[PDB]
């Protein structure tokens, strides 16, 4: 029921710094959030480094 | 038989290895070390044990 959006036309190559000025603060996570992420990710990488046949990068 | 509590700070040569490679790779590396030690060394607690282990089939 809302309007069909106008043909897409965002600015092609805006300034990186101004984007970073938004993304950097918003990326913040609490210590417990980061702790879960760190643990999950370590477990994923441990599995990855278990070593199965391999991939192209391995070759 | 000990009991290993979780969350132990990885220290020592092995702990540092675990932090860097991950525990699974260390196990894999250890298994490889096992084939090297078993295949390329003739070892025992005493010389007699080493020598018995290193012997050939028979009349050989």
């Amino acid at each position: 029921m809302p309007n069909i959006p106008p043909p897409f036309t965002a600015p092609y190559a805006p300034d990186d710094a101004e984007i970073a000025a938004r993304l950097l603060p918003a990326s913040h996570l609490s210590p417990p959030q980061e702790a879960r992420i760190h643990r999950t990710a370590t477990r994923l990488i441990e599995a990855i480094r278990k070593r199965r046949l391999g991939g192209v990068e391995d070759m | 038989a000990r009991v290993i509590q979780p969350g132990e700070t990885p220290d020592g040569t092995i702990g540092r290895l675990v932090k860097r490679l991950g525990a699974p790779a260390v196990r894999t590396a250890t298994r490889q070390a096992m084939r090297l030690m078993g295949n390329h060394f003739v070892l025992g607690e005493t010389i007699e044990q080493a020598l018995e282990r290193g012997k050939p089939r028979s009349g050989q």
